[PDB]
Order: structure tokens, then sequence, then C-alpha cells
């Protein structure tokens, strides 16, 4: 038995959670229950706590989802069956450089984008409060807030900060499933080979990192889940054998190891780093460095 | 040196090769025999690099670089100095991962511990395999490898996707980056989740793994667990690694044009290939 | 050259980091120690960094780290070498006194407690709703060994309520006593609940519970620790894959 799928299932009355300080009256009710998701993980759904920050998110998100949905239409003809076939090939693409960072392009030619881009904004930002704030009803730390400000900062560098910084939307991501692709392809090309990009080089090695990372930890712990080790709480208050044995499992493999605690101190900096480089990587490109291959040749 | 409560785990037994033999530790380390046979062909591995540097004519870390047999020695042996050497140190290299492997394995044994580490690892070491082995084999030729140089690997990985147009293109590659991806989400969600419980608000008493369960219920309308999220981690971390391998192993041996082309069976299907309109209309 | 900076900080900070999570990953285990107990010469590059207080819930009082080390109980093993390095083989039956792949750690000897107080983990017949809501419901099945004999029977499932889980077995004995299996360390089949690392005259063994509708931290490493030592010391009656294919 390796404990990737469980044996059998049990259940209870559904859990409602913890109060706490959180406000009562913007909690759902409870969803049905999985038994295809009991195998893997939880079998219940819900409840969902759901603020006016959140329903805010919630709206924007979809505004932005229906003007992408809209303009793909548009493309389409209003015709279903090209809608499904080209679906990957539409493209949502924001004002021309001669637009600057002006908000006077048409909306077929770019102003589409910048009401796409609006929502989006919105969504990203309140959904980061969402995070913030549940976290201070319940008396939990921020941890989950400032881990997803790294991926926001990606984000945030490749649709608006570096964008402004080059003087014009056109320098932005278009929104499809392809032409992203494009987009990155043809980003590398025009920087004179990412590969050279040594911020480049280092969110991989933290991407790399968190596939070898967590491969670690998640076979780590379910190695010793044979003495409760994935309650990770109560192992950090009262350290257990299967602390122990995990600990020198890596103290006996590579000559040093982790704690309880420790390792999660480790996971949250791995993959957040992936972002932090990233970003910083690509917010120097075309405003600092054309070409990366010349600059490698200067450092 | 001992951890203040590693004494009573330094038992004997556990061993899979050579008994009690090279049943001891060194330091922090424990060695066994799968301990030597790691040091034995590491050592020769890194031997054989250096002697590689020195016919290149260079000490230089950012320049020595091993290359395999070039495609004239189809999957047949080499010079040392034209694709032998790299030869060798492929042989060591695997047989160093291996051994790391099994070495592996005995400590879980003396430890009483699940096998799931040495069997993630393995996934690694098949996907090193994919590249240096299988595929150029399967391609007929060992030149298709990539080489042993810290700048020269990656334009080794420049030059193969460019072959195929943009890689992005290739639909296996294209579900593992979503695996990297959200394996990386997933582990910055674990890390920030359990300290955030452990260390909460300043002044305020432990949180709970309900109050874990209750954050994310409140925050998404689902919570994995605390034993699904690190059952998660190891699945998304080999899924990624297990499509890397598939992507690579299809290319060059069933995939030869360009990969945005391969796209083209879904917009030719039938009931809508002719109709005029949109972008392919 | 504004790249050149950065990357440079960068690498400053990042070695600042690693020191800061190695340091921080040295609240439990140390000062390292020699192997006769007194503290090593060579304690690493790394000193201790200053102590955290965890603060626990319920009256269970407070934690800081770092701090002395908790374990002290006797630990049956005699050196086998002059010289540091080698295994400490045990002095009387390992299984019994706790020490190798069966060792266990001296956890506080109370229950686990829920976010309300509430004991965490409780037998499914007193867990007020609770049932087996998919797969085969092991109740009911007899419980065999790698001897490949019966040591028992399945009388009930502990479950863990808040996060819904089985997590141990209630298995009685032919003297009509009961012992807990741990789930991960069982595999229910269709006809019985096989245990591997466990031969039939070892059930007895496995540590007991003071009461019979709770377990302890304490209890549970005793339990956990116990059944796992069984696949190297148990290796002996544990019969083959081919003779178990019968
Ligand atoms: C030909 C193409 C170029 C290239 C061009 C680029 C470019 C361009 C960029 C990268 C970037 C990256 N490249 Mg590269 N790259 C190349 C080759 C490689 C190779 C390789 C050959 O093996 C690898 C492994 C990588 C690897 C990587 C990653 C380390 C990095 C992306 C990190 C990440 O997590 O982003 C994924 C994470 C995000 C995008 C953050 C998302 C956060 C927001 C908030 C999400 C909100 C979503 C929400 C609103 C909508 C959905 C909601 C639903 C509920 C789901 N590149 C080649 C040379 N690469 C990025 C980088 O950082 O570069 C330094 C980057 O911009
Ligand atoms: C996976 C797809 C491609 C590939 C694509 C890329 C791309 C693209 C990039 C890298 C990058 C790296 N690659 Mg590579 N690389 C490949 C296969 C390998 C193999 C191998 C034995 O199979 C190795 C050892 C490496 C090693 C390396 C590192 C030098 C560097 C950072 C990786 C990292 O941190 O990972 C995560 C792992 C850890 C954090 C653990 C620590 C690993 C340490 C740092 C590895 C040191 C390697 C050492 C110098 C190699 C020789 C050792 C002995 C002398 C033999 N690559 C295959 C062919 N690799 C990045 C770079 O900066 O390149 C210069 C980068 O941009
Ligand atoms: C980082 C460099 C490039 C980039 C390069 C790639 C590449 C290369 C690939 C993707 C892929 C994806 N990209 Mg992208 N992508 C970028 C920025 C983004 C942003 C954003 C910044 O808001 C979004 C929302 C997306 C969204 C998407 C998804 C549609 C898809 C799988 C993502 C995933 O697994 O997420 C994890 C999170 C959850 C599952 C939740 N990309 C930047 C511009 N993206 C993959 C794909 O299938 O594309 C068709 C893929 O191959
Ligand atoms: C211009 C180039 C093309 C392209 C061409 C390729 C090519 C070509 C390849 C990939 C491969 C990969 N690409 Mg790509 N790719 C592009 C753009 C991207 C982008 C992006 C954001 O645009 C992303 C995120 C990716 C992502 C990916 C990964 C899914 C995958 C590499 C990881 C891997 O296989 O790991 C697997 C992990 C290993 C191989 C490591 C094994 C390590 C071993 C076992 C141990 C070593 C120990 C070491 C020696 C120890 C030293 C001692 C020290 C003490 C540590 N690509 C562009 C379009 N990509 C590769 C792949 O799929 O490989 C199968 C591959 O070959
Ligand atoms: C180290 C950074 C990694 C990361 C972290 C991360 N993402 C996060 C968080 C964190 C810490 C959140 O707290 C937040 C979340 O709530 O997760 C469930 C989120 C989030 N990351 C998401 C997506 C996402 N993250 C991505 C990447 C990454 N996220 C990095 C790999 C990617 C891509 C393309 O790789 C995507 C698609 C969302 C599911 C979620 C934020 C949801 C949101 O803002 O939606 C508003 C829209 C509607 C309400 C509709
Ligand atoms: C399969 C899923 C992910 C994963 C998992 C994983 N890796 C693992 C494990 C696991 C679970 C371990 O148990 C093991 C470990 O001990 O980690 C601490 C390991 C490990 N993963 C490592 C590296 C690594 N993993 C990687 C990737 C991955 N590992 C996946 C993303 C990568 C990359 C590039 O992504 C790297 C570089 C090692 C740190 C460690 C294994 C240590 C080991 O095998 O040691 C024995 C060998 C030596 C000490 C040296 C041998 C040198 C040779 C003689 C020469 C080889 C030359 C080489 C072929 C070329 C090098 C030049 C490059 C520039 C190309
Ligand atoms: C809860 O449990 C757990 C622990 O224990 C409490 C652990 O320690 C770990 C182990 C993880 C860590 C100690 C975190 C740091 C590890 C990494 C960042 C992975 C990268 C590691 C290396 C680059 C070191 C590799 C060293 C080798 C191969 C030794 C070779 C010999 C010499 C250099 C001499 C995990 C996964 C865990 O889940
Ligand atoms: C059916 C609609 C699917 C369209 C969603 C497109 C997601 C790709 C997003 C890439 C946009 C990058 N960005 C935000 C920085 O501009
Ligand atoms: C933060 C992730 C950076 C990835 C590089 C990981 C380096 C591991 C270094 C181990 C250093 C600690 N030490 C000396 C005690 O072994
Ligand atoms: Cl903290
Ligand atoms: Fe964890």
């Amino acid at each position: 038995y390796q404990n990737i799928f469980s044996q059998v299932q049990v259940r209870g009355p559904a859990d409602l959670g913890m109060t706490e300080d959180v406000n009562l009256a913007n909690r759902s009710g409870v969803g049905p229950f999985s038994t295809l998701l009991g195998w893997f993980g939880n079998a219940q759904l819900g409840p969902i706590y759901l603020g006016s920050l959140g329903v805010l998110s919630l709206f924007s998100g979809l505004m932005w989802f229906f003007t992408i949905g809209i303009w793909f239409w548009y493309q389409a003809g209003w015709n279903p069956a090209v809608f499904l076939r080209d679906l990957f090939f539409f493209s949502l693409e924001p004002p021309a450089p001669e637009y600057g960072l002006s908000f006077a392009a048409p909306l077929k030619e770019g102003g589409l984008w910048l009401i796409a881009s609006f929502f989006m904004f919105v969504a990203v930002w309140s959904w980061w409060g969402r995070t913030y704030l549940r976290a201070q009803a319940l008396g939990m730390g921020k941890h989950t807030a400032w881990a997803f400000l790294s991926a926001i900062w990606l984000w945030m560098v490749l649709g608006f900060i570096r964008p402004i910084l080059m003087g014009s939307w056109s320098e932005a991501v278009p929104y499809g499933i392809f032409s992203h692709l494009d987009w990155t392809n043809n980003f590398s090309l025009v920087h004179g080979n990412l590969f050279y990009n040594p911020f480049h080089g280092l969110s991989i090695a933290f991407l790399y990192g968190s596939a070898l990372l967590f491969a670690m930890h998640g076979a780590t712990i379910l190695a010793v889940s044979r003495f409760g080790g994935e309650r990770e709480l109560e192992q950090i208050a009262d350290r257990g054998t299967a602390a122990e044995r995990a600990a020198l499992f890596w103290r006996w493999t590579m000559g040093f190891n982790a704690t309880m605690e420790g390792i999660h101190r480790w996971a949250i900096w791995m993959a957040v780093l992936v972002t932090l480089t990233g970003g910083i990587g690509i917010l120097l490109s075309g405003t600092v460095v054309d070409n990366w291959y010349v600059w490698g040749q200067n450092h | 040196a001992l951890l203040s409560f590693e004494r009573k785990y330094r038992v004997p037994g556990g061993t899979l090769v050579g008994g009690n033999l090279f049943d001891f530790w060194v330091g922090p380390f424990y060695v066994g025999f799968f301990g030597v046979a790691t040091f034995f062909f590491a050592a020769l591995g890194i031997i054989l690099i250096a002697w590689s540097a020195v016919l290149q004519g260079t000490w230089n870390p950012q320049l020595i670089s091993v290359y395999p047999p070039a495609l004239e020695y189809g999957l047949g042996g080499a010079p040392l100095a034209k694709g032998g050497l790299w030869q060798i140190i492929t042989i060591c290299a695997t047989g160093a991962f291996v051994s790391w492997a099994l070495r592996e394995v005995e400590i879980c044994r003396k430890l009483g511990i699940g096998y799931h580490i040495p069997f993630a690892f393995a996934f690694a070491i098949l996907a090193y395999l994919t590249l240096v082995l299988f595929r150029p084999v399967m391609m007929g030729a060992w030149g298709y490898a990539f080489p042993y140089g810290i700048w020269t690997h990656l334009d080794w990985v420049s030059n193969t996707g460019y072959t195929y147009g943009n890689f992005h293109y290739n639909p296996a590659h294209m579900i593992a980056i979503s695996f990297f991806f959200t394996n990386a989400l997933a582990l910055a969600l674990h890390g920030a989740l359990v300290l955030s419980a452990a260390n909460p608000e300043k002044g305020k008493e432990m949180r709970t793994p309900d109050h874990e369960d209750t954050f994310f219920r409140d925050l998404v309308g689902y919570s994995i667990g605390t034993l699904g999220i690190h059952r998660l981690g190891l699945l998304l971390s080999l899924s990624a690694v297990f499509f890397s391998a598939l992507c690579m192993i299809i290319t060059g041996t069933i995939w030869f044009d360009q990969w945005v082309d391969w796209w083209q069976w879904w917009v030719k299907l039938p009931w809508w290939a002719n109709i005029p309109g949109g972008i392919n209309g | 050259d504004l790249a050149s900076l950065a990357i440079y900080s960068f690498w400053i900070f990042l070695a600042g980091l690693i020191y800061y999570l190695q340091t921080e990953n040295m609240r439990e285990g140390y000062p390292l120690e020699n192997e006769d107990g007194t503290p090593a010469a060579n304690q690493g590059p790394f000193p201790l960094p200053k102590p955290k207080t965890f603060i626990l819930p319920h009256g269970r009082g407070t934690l800081t780290v770092p701090g002395p080390e908790s374990e002290d109980r006797p630990i049956a093993l005699a050196r086998t070498a002059v010289s540091e390095g080698f295994p400490h083989a045990p002095t009387g039956d390992p299984m019994k006194d706790g020490v190798g792949p069966a060792s266990w750690v001296a956890r506080r000897d109370l229950p686990e407690l829920d976010g309300h107080g509430h004991n965490k983990i409780k037998p499914m017949k007193a867990a007020a709703g609770f049932h087996v809501s998919a797969g085969k419901n092991p109740i009911g099945l007899p419980v065999r060994g790698c001897d490949l004999e019966i040591a028992g029977k399945v009388v009930d499932i502990w479950v863990d309520i808040p996060e819904q889980m089985a997590r141990f077995l209630e298995v009685e004995l032919k003297d009509g006593s009961t012992r807990l299996l741990p789930m991960q360390m069982v595999k229910v089949q269709s006809n019985r609940v096989h245990v591997n690392a466990l031969s039939s005259d070892l059930f007895a063994g496995i540590p007991t519970i003071k009461s019979p509708t709770e377990v302890t931290l304490l209890e549970e490493d005793k339990i956990c620790g116990y059944v796992a030592g069984g696949l190297m010391y148990a290796a002996p009656k544990r019969k083959s894959v081919v003779a178990a294919m019968l």
C-alpha cells in the first residue's frame, strides 16, 4: 500500500469550518460531496465565502472573459462551428504602436483589449485583497497574500509596468491561446535570445527546483504518513518519529536536512523566486538591455 | 556528529548488497555498497570530463564541453576525442544516478519508511535517459543527444527546438509546461498555508488543520486536505517530467515537420473544415 | 549597468536567504552530539537562531525552540566499534525496546485536539453521522499477517473527524482485546485485510491504548513505530510472494 489513493472513504456531517472573526452571514451553504475527489483528497465541496470583494472580483473576472469572448465570436462571424474550430487561433490584440499609451484606439483596434485589461486588473487585485482578508478573519499569517504578490509581479510587468516604461500598449501580451505563445517566442527573438538573460536562467532553476522540491517533500510526507506525517502542524508543536525519520532520511542522503516547519520555508521561497527573478528579467528587457547575447559578451 | 535524536536510528541492517561490509556512516552521510558505487562512478566521470577539458584546451567552466559522436558514427562507438569520451561519461552518469537511487532505498529500509522518494527520483533519471539514450537510439545516432557544457547544452535546446519551428506548438510540451506551472503554484500555496497557520498574527495561538481547510474553503470553495496536497505535489511534479520525456521521445521519431502544422488535424475536421470565415476560413 | 548591478545584488540576497533558511531549519536536533551523547566539536558553520515561542491552544502551554532536547528515555543499543560512524546494535528486543525502525518519540501523552478542543480521532461507532462512503468496508473482515495466518478481525474504523478520513483499523485479537493498525500499513482486499509488516504472533505485542475511546499522540507513535519496525525485524517470518500467491 502506497497511500497515493485512499482504500476506504469515510464520511460524516458536513463541516462548516472554524468561525473565528469571519462574518458567518457571507458564508454559503455546503456543496455536494464528490466520491471521485474523495479517492485523492477531501470529498466535501464548499462552503465558500462570498463577500463584496469576492463578488466584485468574480464580476470583473467574468467581464474580462466576456470581453474576449465577444471579440472571438465577432472574429467567427457569429458561427458556432467556426468559433470552435478556430478557437485557439482567435486573438484580442492591443493598440498599435502609433497609439502609444493613450486610450483613443477604436474598439476593434485596441480598445476592446484595453477594456479587457481593465477588468482583469480589477479581478486580480480584488482577489489578492480577498486572500489577505480571509487570512485576517481567521487570525492567520499573511503568507498566502505575500506569495501571491510574487505571481502578480510577473503579470504586472508583462501587461502593465513594462509596456508603460516602453511607452506603448503595443508592447503588452495579446489575449489568445496560440497568439500569446507566438508573442513569447517573438519576445526572445527580438531581445537576442532569452537563454542569455541571467534572470531567465535563474527563473528556470527555480521552476525546475520547485518540481524537484515538491517531489521531494510530497514523497517524504507520504513515506512517513505511516507515522502520521501529514499532520505537520502538530509535528511542529510536538515533534514525532515521523519528523525525525524524514529529517534523517535526508541527512543520511545529502549531509543536511530540514525541520517540519522549516521545509515549508524552503518551499515557499523556491516557488516565489520563480516569478520574482522572472519579472526582473523581463522588466530589464527592452528598457535597459536590447540584446542579451551582446549584454553577455560584456559580463 | 549526530542530531540530538539520531542515535536510536543508527541501527544495523537494511542494505541490499554486501551485508554489513559497507553498513556505516562518515560524518552525516550513510555509505552502503551503493554509496561507494556512486563515489566510484562520479569520480571516474568527473575525471573523464577533466581529461576532455585538456584535449579541448581549457579549464574554464563556461567553456568546457563534451560532445557526443557526430551523426556519422550512427549508434557505434567513437574515438575518445570525438564522441567516445562523452559515451563513457554517459555510462558513469547513469551508473551514478541509479546507484544514488538504490542507496536511497537502503536508507529507506533502515528507517522503515516508504520508498516514494527514490521512486520519484527514478522519473528524473528516466527523463535524462530519454534525451541521451532512448531518443538517440530510436533516431539512429548518438549525435542527437545533448552536449555536457553549461552553455553548450542550452544551444542544443535552442537548435533542437527551432528545427521544428516554435516548439511551443508541441502538444505534449504544452501539457508538461502546465504541470510545471501548476506545480510551482501548488508549492507556493502549500508553503504559505502551513506557515500562515503555524505563524498566526503575533500573540495568537497556533492555528489548526481545521483553519487550513476553512481558509481555502472560504477562498475557492474547496480544500484538498493535508494528505491530498502532498499527494498533489508529487503527482504534478512527476507528471511534468513524464510529459517532458514524452514530448521529446516523439520528436524526430514519429513527428518530423513544424509542430505548428500538427494542429491542422483539428482545423481540417470534416464538419467545419471548409466553412468560410474566421481565421482559417 | 543596471542589469549587472541587479544580478550582483541578487546573489548577495540569495546567499543571505540560504543562510536564513538553514539556521531556521535548526530549531530541532541541535546542537549536534557525539555518539556518546556529549556536545560535538564541529557544530557546523551555521549558528543557532534566536528562540521563538509557539502558543499552544486549549491549555497545552507553549513550545520554545531551539531548546534542551526532550528525549531522555533509555535507548537499548550498544556501540559496535571504537571509531565513530558505525551501527549500534540492539541489546535486547528492538521491537519491544523501541529502537531502529521500531523507534517512537515521547510525544505528549494526550490526544490531538481539533479546532474546537475536541478529540481529532475517534472510533467511528462513536462518531455521530460517520459511515463508510466509498470503497470496500473493512469492518467485519479477518486480518492476516505476513506469516499468512489470521491475527484477528476488524471491529471498527478510527476516523479523523475534522479531516474526514480513516486513520486506524481496530482489530480484535484471539484473547478478546483489540489493537489499532495504521491505515497506511494495511491492504484492504475483498475477503480480508492483509498486513505485510507483521506476523500473526506479533499483533499481541502491538502497544495498547489506556482508554477505549481515545488515543494519545504518545500511543500513536508507539503503535506506528512498532508496526513499521516489523518490515525489518519480522522479515524471517514473512513468507514469499509466491507462497502468499495461494
Ligand atoms: C522561444 C521562447 C523563449 C522563452 C521566452 C520567455 C518569455 C517571453 C518569458 C519566459 C519566462 C519563463 N521561461 Mg522561457 N523562453 C525560452 C525557453 C525556456 C525553457 C526551455 C527551453 O527549457 C524553459 C524551461 C523556460 C522557462 C521559463 C520559466 C522559468 C519562466 C516562466 C515562469 C512562470 O511561472 O510563469 C508562469 C506564471 C505567470 C505568467 C504568473 C501568472 C499570475 C497571474 C496573476 C495569473 C492570473 C490568472 C487569472 C486572472 C486568469 C485565470 C484564472 C482561472 C481561475 C484559472 N523558458 C525560449 C528561449 N520565457 C517568463 C519570465 O519570467 O522570463 C524571465 C517570460 O515572461
Ligand atoms: C531539462 C532540459 C534540458 C536543460 C535545459 C536547461 C535550461 C533551458 C536552463 C538550464 C539550466 C541549468 N541546467 Mg539544464 N538542461 C538539461 C539537463 C541538465 C542536466 C542533466 C545532468 O541532465 C543538468 C545537471 C543540468 C544542469 C543545469 C544547471 C547548470 C542550470 C540550473 C538548473 C537547476 O537549477 O535546476 C534545478 C535544480 C536545482 C536547484 C538543484 C541544484 C542543481 C545544481 C545547481 C546543478 C549544477 C550542475 C553542475 C554545474 C553540472 C556538472 C556537475 C558535475 C561537475 C558533473 N541540466 C536538459 C538537456 N537547463 C539553466 C541555466 O542557467 O543554464 C545555464 C537554464 O536556463
Ligand atoms: C527555443 C527552444 C524551445 C523549447 C525547446 C525544448 C527542447 C528542445 C526540450 C525542451 C524541454 C522542456 N521545455 Mg521547452 N522550449 C521552449 C520554451 C519553453 C518554455 C517557455 C516559457 O517558453 C517552457 C516553460 C518550457 C518548458 C520545458 C520543460 C517542460 C522541459 C524541460 C524540463 C525537463 O524535461 O526536465 C526533466 C529533468 C531532467 C532531464 C534532469 C535530470 C537530472 C538528473 C536525473 C540528475 C542530475 C544530477 C546532477 C548531475 C548532480 C550534480 C551534483 C550536485 C551536488 C547537485 N519550454 C522554446 C520554444 N524544450 C526538454 C524536455 O522535454 O526534455 C525531455 C527538451 O529536451
Ligand atoms: C523527476 C521530478 C523532479 C526531480 C526529482 C528529484 N530529484 C532528486 C530526487 C528527486 C525526487 C532525489 O531524491 C535526489 C536528491 O538527493 O535530491 C536532493 C535528486 C537530485 N536531483 C538533482 C538535480 C536535478 N534534478 C532535476 C530535476 C528533477 N528532479 C525533476 C524536475 C534537475 C533539472 C536540471 O531539472 C537537476 C539538475 C541532484 C541534486 C539530486 C541527485 C544527486 C545525485 O544523483 O548524485 C549522484 C551523482 C553525483 C554526485 C555527480 C555525478 C556527475 C557525473 C559523473 C557526470 C554527469 C555529467 C552530466 C550528464 C552533464 C552535466 C552538465 C550540465 C551543464 C548539462
Ligand atoms: C476562451 C478564452 C481564453 C482566453 C484566455 C487567454 C489566456 C492567455 C493570457 C495571456 C495574457 C497575458 N497578459 C495578462 C500578461 O497579458
Ligand atoms: C532557496 C533555493 C535555492 C536553491 C539552491 C539550493 C542550495 C542548497 C544549499 C544547501 C546549503 C545548506 N547546507 C550547508 C547546510 O548544506
Ligand atoms: Cl513567519
Ligand atoms: Fe508539507
